[PDB]
């Protein structure tokens, strides 16, 4: 039944602008 | 059996339960003219033609006839194999076909159109035969009468034909109840016959 | 084929012989919950094995309770929410968790009596 | 609608359709009113103008 | 007496579960009545002349069985619990259609216990 | 009761669902904690029964095809109410157990017995006589007429049923019904008893149970069925059941 | 339990107190209750009690039928209650539905009888395949206690789990 | 206080009106008595208007079919039996159908007596092929449900097609309270709300006579 | 719905056959509702 | 306030299916000069799973096994009928369309069969775009000798089958199916253009079928379809399912992929149509000049593996250009801009050399199609085919120009 078959880059690297 | 295969568009094709009946069709706009000199009969949906049995003299010249079929409904409940298989199946089984001559060969749209019930031809599926019906006329007037007043009554598996006046028409309830009364009356007496005091008893 | 554009509309050009007092019954069907019964059978037509369907529904229901604990156990049952969501995923419309209420209740404290 | 200066033929059509208040008339579209018998497109502008003027 | 028989019947087949789709058996049971054929899965093709009217591994419905009666179908080979390649389990095709669900029996069904109940209960 | 429902008394339901009633009281802040939630249940505070109805809805229970799953509803009284086609009560706790109860053990996906595939819930006893009396048609032959004979017409089935409600006809009095569907009447496969053939082209075919009007000039085909309101009522009940379920789903 | 206006009522207007299923009699073949109820009705209307020794048929054929029908007729005649004895169907009478006022179609037997007041499951779950329901209804103390009793017979019952990933054997704490 | 309200209304077609109504709060046992009495009043005590006789003029030869008319005489009678009417007539009046020739004869073509109105103008009567003149005299009557070459028409007087009632019971402790629902289906000759009012008035008129006194 | 029109009598074996055909054609959810309606009709007429 | 504010198909088209358990959800059948189509009657909002668009019962289909032996599902041919002998005499590999055509003509002759009604909504002999109906003059407008020879062999095979099996001595029940060769050719044209091949499970039997499916043969083809077909074995219903998570706007056409990975010449041979945005069309280059495959894909934002290219101007033609252009790739070696310009210039010259092979141009063909007034359906199909190929070659020249400049 139901028991069958076992049931961060790109940050701090931006343009200074 | 005949050696050839006919051209079926020169014939009326009449389909019954056990045969296809072919009668030659002279060209006509209403397609209701019959040439009975050439007729064939075949097993259903087949092109192997043979001469049908003829049990009565057939018309020699062209005649105009109205066709109606005679039979029953086979309403069954077939087994349900596939999903959504139908709960019922309703088919028509035709055992006889009636060909009723138009009086004086008048057309359907003729204002003086009436049927000539004295000349009716019957096709039987069981025997693959064609014959003329024996008709009993009870209307007063003889051969010269108002054909607009007569009614044809068909009974006994399409074997008894009676022409009555339209004022003698039976109610459909009366027809059904007559058959039931006759059958139950005989069955009741058969049931009561084995009682040993039957011979000294009354019906009431 | 191409004529100028004018074209032949396709029609049946053939005969097909195959071509009101149930309000109380319809409203009772919804009241007793028979609608979900048909939905369950509808979902099981798309399932090869009904035992893995039961397991999958329970697995999805467990996820609902972990995500939002306080919203389930009363008027909204997690298993009913799963079934209604799966019917809506097929493109049909059902109320959320099949939850319905009596609009003719005469105020608080009153229980409908069977 | 009794307090709007509608022509009597328009008034009878709205009452025949059980349109009684101003809000009932507003919720009806312009196609619905044409579906009513004896109320046509030529009657929409004169009815709208009365509601435009109101 | 009915309960004691039911307990022994369940015990002898309690372990039988539908565990495979197809055991891949080649043998079948030959049959030459309608109720003993509905739901069976065919083990071989059936021909009427040169026309195959039913294919191998096709389940037998009421329409197919009536066709075998109408025409000259002398022998039909079906897959039964007697043909499966195991005694610790059975496959879907050797069991056939489920009575309670209309389709082929599903994987994981405890058909042994169902068989035990279906015989013990009418005792 | 519906086939999938059962009725539980308050005294039995509150014990079976006490853990859910306590949680419902705490969740909706009607009780501060576990200890307070018990006192309100003890003291029969009326807010308890409102919560009990909420938590019981959508929560099936097992009743011990000896054991089945039903959706419980609160009923008046002190007894357990079961539908006529059917003591231990088990409440599934885990969602895995609740899924199995609703999706595998309910009384509508087990309509066929595994032995041969027969239906389980066939009407019996008083249900069966009611159908038998309903579909026992009109008296016939010598039981209908004292003497050898050498009925109303209804446009639709609703007029026939309406005439029956107004005591104009009896349940087994014969009538003719105008039929505007195909010929789907189960009857003996028999040729007409009588054919009445008018000289203008119309002919009436009188069968044992229906009348068919046809013509050789037109394509008309009119069907009138000789039946009773009992047969009409039985046909309508099944048809409206199918139509009602389709509209609701 | 119904209000008196919902009960079926007789041709004298009195509603009945109890309604029994008539299908229980032919299967159980206890016709004596039919005799008693009819005679009880006659006695109440005639202000009589009856004490009848069993097997009254020793006097004559259909002795009970003669006693009951004759007393029913006497009750009907003396009290001017023709419904009590119907020549067409003795012992039965047409009664009315309290809800609608329409008569019931067939005549119904009525009377006044004397009524007293009185003082595999695992297999089914396995057949359904409800494995988690079965686990809940079983729960382990049943097996841990079994191990100790087997230990009293110098037998050890160890439960080992073999991992399908790394094939390592784990002895469960039992 | 005891009040009534309409909770559901619908008009499926010109001859299919549905309405559901509520009456609350009622004391125990009252809703059943009201529902039983109202249902009986709705089904047979409300007067409807129907065609009861038809008479084909021009001496149509008393046959089962008429030249130029597709339908037989019986089919015309069946179609006339299905025409829904409303009126305030006292006694009996005559209507008339006089159609020149080819086309569709519908209820729109009936010439009505003063108080009589037609509900569905599109209801079919007869199809005329030939340009013959058809003249049918009709007999119109207003009757309760429970009540010369002219063909009778067995009309069933039921402007209310169906009616049902159900009761809901509510309680808070010892205090009980029941709610009455009434469902009404009409054929369009009357609204469900109007049928509710006429059934109540007809019931009241039935019980007023018990309160009558006599002059001395 | 293309239900056949029975017109003679419905006994125990006739209703059992009809239910089995309804199950095979409409499914168990439809037939379960049909059973409830037929059950109610039988009780009312009895 | 509310007071102050392609033709629909024959209504009986959907009704004849609807009374036989055909269901359509949120779509409508619309008819135009180019034929039938299925369009979303409303905004089909995305869901977590595929939405059911249409449900077609199995009993309304005409199906035959792809592989021998020939069995029909549902079985409609009576035992002993001569039509089976005609079906059984076919080539198992090549004559699948002949087998379906025989079943189709047989189905039209049956009174109770659904395709007796549904056949009236099939395109006629002068409306079907199949090249089996194309005249020799229509094939002259293809400008493709390989495709023309393929069609001529198809027409020869179909005609010879009719002449062999519909001679004078055959029974009348066979003659009335295909009284003339054109009737049988039309049936084969319907079979080729409308057959749907799927793997289905019926009961316990899993098999490949060639299927004539009503209301699903009205879905048009797209190489980026918004719908797909799904067989539901339990109730024997074909489902048309919209892609999961994909929003479909009101009026948008519902499409399926008839032939994944197939070129326009294959679409023309089978279905008698072509698309200018076919992502599998190929062009014969010499290979002397090659561009950088990685750069070309990134310039036009074409991602995924070569067999599953997709776009995040760019359409199926640019994807086809990526697969058909001569390309080089050296893991992560960058391309020299001046060497890539020589390749782009030489590839454009070879593209113009092939456009100069056609007597007319793409826009001249487009205006010819607008000027037509008495043209056969296949003639316009033949012109659209050669015009689409010219549009594809022209798209490559534009794509190379854009790529050459975006490489700076
Ligand atoms: N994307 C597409 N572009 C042009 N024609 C197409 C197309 N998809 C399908 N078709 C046409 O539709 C046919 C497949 S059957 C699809 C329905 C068809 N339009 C009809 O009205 O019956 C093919 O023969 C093809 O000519
Ligand atoms: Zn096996």
């Amino acid at each position: 039944g139901t028991g069958f078959n076992k049931g961060d880059i790109l940050f701090y690297h931006r343009e200074f602008c | 059996v005949v050696d050839y295969r006919i051209n079926e568009d020169e014939f009326h094709k009449i389909s019954l339960l056990d045969c296809d009946f072919f009668i030659r069709k002279p060209p006509d706009p209403d397609n209701d003219v019959y040439d009975f000199r050439e007729m064939y009969v075949t097993p259903p949906d087949t092109d192997i033609y043979s001469v049908p049995r003829v049990l009565a003299p057939m018309p020699q010249k062209y005649i105009r006839c109205a066709m109606s079929d005679y039979g029953c409904y086979d309403v069954t409940e077939p087994p349900i194999d596939a999903p959504r298989d139908p709960l019922y199946k309703s088919e028509r089984e035709i055992s006889k076909v009636f060909l009723t001559k138009h009086y004086r060969n008048r057309r359907l749209n003729d204002p003086e159109f009436v049927l000539d019930f004295e000349e009716i031809y019957v096709i039987d599926s069981k025997t693959k035969s064609i014959t003329r019906a024996r008709v009993l006329v009870t209307v007063p007037g003889g051969r010269k009468r108002d054909r607009k007043d007569d009614l044809l009554v068909i009974r006994d598996n399409g074997n008894s034909f009676k022409i009555i006046h339209v004022g003698e028409r039976d109610d459909p309830t009366t027809v059904i109840e007559r058959e039931e009364w006759t059958k139950t009356r005989e069955d009741m007496e058969k049931h009561l016959r084995k009682l040993r005091d039957f011979s000294v008893s009354n019906w009431f | 084929g191409i004529q100028r554009r004018i074209w032949r509309r396709r029609t049946l050009t053939k005969k097909d012989d195959m071509l009101p007092f149930v309000e109380e019954q319809v409203r009772k069907i919804k009241e007793v919950g028979k609608v979900m019964t048909m939905d369950i059978e509808r979902l099981l037509l798309s399932e090869d094995n009904r035992f893995e369907f039961v397991n999958s529904v329970a697995a999805e229901a467990t996820e609902y309770v972990e995500k939002n604990r306080d919203e389930y156990g009363g008027t909204k049952k997690a298993i009913f929410h799963v079934l209604s969501n799966r019917v809506n995923d097929l493109g049909f419309d059902r109320p959320e968790a099949y939850a319905e209420s009596d609009p003719y209740k005469p105020g608080p404290g009153y229980l409908k009596e069977y | 609608i009794d307090q709007l200066e509608l022509p009597p033929r328009i008034y009878n059509c709205l009452k025949k359709s059980n349109i009684h208040t101003l809000l009932d008339l507003l919720n009806n579209s312009q196609e619905d009113l044409i579906k009513m018998e004896h109320f046509h497109i030529e009657d929409v502008k004169k009815l709208l103008d009365i509601l435009e003027k109101k | 007496d009915a309960g004691y028989l039911t307990r022994r019947l369940v015990e002898v087949v309690q372990h039988i579960v539908v565990r495979r789709t197809d055991c891949g058996t080649i043998r079948g049971i030959s049959v030459s009545f309608i109720q003993t054929l509905i739901g069976r899965v065919l083990a071989d093709d059936i021909y009427i002349g040169s026309r195959c009217v039913a294919f191998r591994n096709q389940d037998l419905g009421i329409g197919l069985v009536n066709r075998f009666i109408t025409f000259g179908t002398q022998s039909i080979s079906i897959r039964t619990p007697f043909t499966c390649r195991s005694t610790s389990w059975i496959c879907r095709l050797c069991y056939g259609r489920s009575p309670t669900h209309g389709d082929l029996v599903e994987l994981g069904e405890a058909v042994g216990i169902i068989a035990g109940q279906s015989i013990g209960e009418p005792g | 009761l519906s086939l999938h429902r059962c009725g539980l008394p308050r005294e039995i339901a509150i014990e079976l669902f006490q853990t859910f009633v306590i949680r419902g009281l705490i969740r909706q802040h009607l009780a501060s904690n576990i200890g307070v939630a018990k006192s309100q249940i003890r003291e029969k505070k009326p807010i308890v029964w409102e919560i009990l109805q909420e938590v019981m809805q959508g929560h099936p229970v097992l009743l011990n095809l000896g054991i089945q799953s039903f959706q419980p509803i609160l009923v008046e009284g002190r007894t357990i109410c079961l539908h006529p086609l059917v003591m231990a009560v088990h409440v599934p706790l885990s969602l895995e157990a609740q899924a199995e109860a609703r999706l595998l053990m309910f009384s509508h996906m087990n309509l066929l017995s595994p032995a041969i595939g027969d239906p389980i819930s066939v009407p019996t006893q008083d249900m069966l006589i009611g159908l038998y009396v309903l579909t026992s048609g009109t008296r016939r032959g010598i039981c209908a007429n004292r003497y050898n004979p050498c009925e109303p017409f209804f446009c639709n089935s609703y007029d026939a049923i309406g005439a029956y409600r107004q005591k104009r006809i009896n349940l087994d009095s014969p009538l003719w019904l105008r039929w505007q569907l195909d010929q789907r009447v189960i009857a003996s496969k028999e040729v007409p008893i009588e054919v009445h053939y008018e000289s203008f082209g119309n002919y009436h075919e009188i069968y044992a149970h229906y009348l068919i009007v046809r013509s050789v000039k037109k394509e008309t085909l009119y069907i009138y069925i000789r039946t009773t309101v009992g047969h009409i009522s039985f046909y309508r009940e099944i048809e409206e059941a199918i139509q009602g379920f389709s509209q609701a789903c | 339990i119904l209000p008196r206006q919902d009960m079926p009522y007789l041709q004298d207007g009195r509603p009945v107190d109890m309604v029994f299923n008539p299908l229980g009699v032919p299967s159980r073949m206890n016709v004596g209750q039919i005799f008693e109820c009819s005679l009880g009705l006659a006695g109440s209307l005639l202000d009589r009690h009856y004490r009848i020794a069993p097997f009254d048929e020793r006097y004559e054929q259909e002795a009970s039928r003669k006693l009951v029908f004759s007393e029913l007729y006497e009750a009907s005649k003396q009290t001017a209650n023709p419904w009590v004895f119907e020549p067409e169907y003795p012992g039965k009478s047409r009664i009315f539905d309290g809800r609608t006022g329409d008569p019931f179609e067939q005549p119904v037997i009525i009377g006044k009888p004397y009524i007293l007041k009185l003082i595999m499951e695992v297999w089914a779950l396995e057949g359904f395949g409800v494995a988690h329901i079965l686990q809940e209804m079983l729960t382990p103390e049943s097996f841990r206690l079994l191990v100790r009793e087997l230990r009293s017979l110098a037998l050890e019952l160890n439960h080992f789990l073999v991992s399908e990933k790394n094939f390592q054997i784990n002895r469960k704490e039992v | 206080t005891l009040q009534w309200k309409c909770v559901e209304s619908r008009r499926d077609s010109k001859r299919l009106y549905y309405g559901r109504f509520i009456l609350s709060p009622l004391m125990k046992g009252q809703a059943d008595t009201i529902g039983i009495a109202m249902r009986r009043a709705l089904l047979g005590e409300i007067e409807g208007t129907c065609i009861t006789r038809a008479k084909f003029e021009n001496i149509p030869h008393d046959y089962s079919n008429i030249v130029g008319i597709q339908e037989s005489v019986h089919e015309i009678l069946m179609n006339l039996n299905e025409i829904v009417l409303k009126s305030n007539l006292y006694g009996t009046r005559n209507a008339l159908i006089c159609v020149q020739g080819p086309g569709y004869i519908t209820a729109r073509d009936i010439i009505l007596p003063p108080s009589v109105e037609i509900v569905d103008n599109t209801q079919h009567i007869a199809t005329l092929t030939e340009p013959i003149n058809l003249c049918i005299g009709l007999k119109i009557e207003r009757n309760r449900g429970y009540s010369d070459r002219s063909y009778p028409i067995d009309a069933v007087f039921m402007p209310v097609q169906n009616a049902n009632h159900s009761i809901h019971s509510y309680g808070n402790g010892n205090e009980k309270q029941e709610i009455l629902f009434i469902e009404i289906w009409t054929n369009g000759s009357l609204t469900p709300k109007e049928a509710l009012h006429e059934a109540s008035r007809n019931l009241i008129n039935l019980f007023i006579p018990f309160l009558h006194v006599e002059e001395e | 719905a293309n239900l056949v029109f029975h017109n003679k009598v419905i006994d125990g074996t006739a209703i059992k056959r009809l239910i089995s055909r309804l199950i095979d054609h409409f499914g168990m959810a439809y037939t379960s509702h049909i059973l409830d309606q037929v059950k109610t009709l039988g009780f009312q007429q009895a | 306030f509310p007071l102050f504010q392609l033709e629909s198909a024959d209504p009986d088209f959907y009704k004849i299916g609807y009374v036989r358990r055909v269901r359509a959800y949120g779509v409508e059948f619309k008819e135009g000069p180019d034929g039938f189509g299925i369009y979303a009657s409303k905004d089909i909002e995305p869901r977590r799973r595929a939405r059911v668009i249409m449900e077609i019962p199995h009993e309304l289909m005409i199906t035959i096994r792809q592989k021998h032996p020939w069995m029909f599902f549902p079985d409609i041919v009576p035992i002993g009928h001569p039509i089976f002998d005609i079906i059984n005499s076919t080539d198992p590999e090549r004559d699948w369309d002949l087998r379906l055509a025989c079943l189709l003509l047989f189905s039209f002759d049956r009174e109770d069969h659904f395709w007796r009604l549904y056949g009236d909504f099939l395109p006629a002999a002068d409306e079907c775009s199949s090249l089996l109906l194309a005249t020799e003059e229509d094939l002259a407008e293809l400008q493709d000798p390989q495709l023309v020879s393929t069609i001529r062999q198809q027409q020869k095979r179909v005609l010879e089958f009719w002449e062999k099996n519909w001679h004078s001595g055959v029974p009348l029940k066979i003659k009335r199916l295909a009284e003339d060769a054109e009737r049988f050719i039309w049936a084969v044209s319907i079979a080729q253009t409308r057959c749907i091949s799927m793997k289905t499970r019926i009961g316990a039997l899993v098999q490949d079928l060639n299927m004539m499916i009503p209301y699903a043969d009205m879905l048009n083809h797209s190489f980026e379809p918004n719908c797909f077909l799904h067989w539901r074995p339990k109730d024997r219903i074909l489902e048309v399912m919209s892609n999961a998570g994909q929003a479909i706007k009101k009026g948008e056409e519902m499409t399926i992929n008839y032939m994944p990975g197939q070129k326009n010449n294959m679409l023309m041979e089978r279905y008698g149509f072509s698309t200018p945005v076919n992502p599998w069309d190929a062009i014969p280059f010499s290979g002397d000049s090659r561009i950088h495959l990685n750069s070309f894909l990134s310039v036009f934002n074409i991602f995924g593996l070569p067999e599953e290219y997709y776009h995040d101007f760019v359409d199926g033609a640019v994807i086809a250009a990526a697969r058909t252009l001569p390309t080089w790739s050296d893991i992560d070696l960058p391309p020299i801009p001046s060497a890539e310009r020589k390749a782009v210039k030489e590839l454009q010259d070879e593209c113009r050399k092939m456009l100069a092979e056609y007597p007319t141009t793409s826009e001249q063909d487009q205006k010819l199609l607008d000027s037509l007034s008495e043209a056969r359906t296949t003639f316009a199909t033949a012109v659209k085919y050669r015009m689409h190929r010219k549009m594809f070659i022209g798209k490559i020249i534009k794509a190379l120009d854009i790529y050459q400049e975006r490489l700076l």
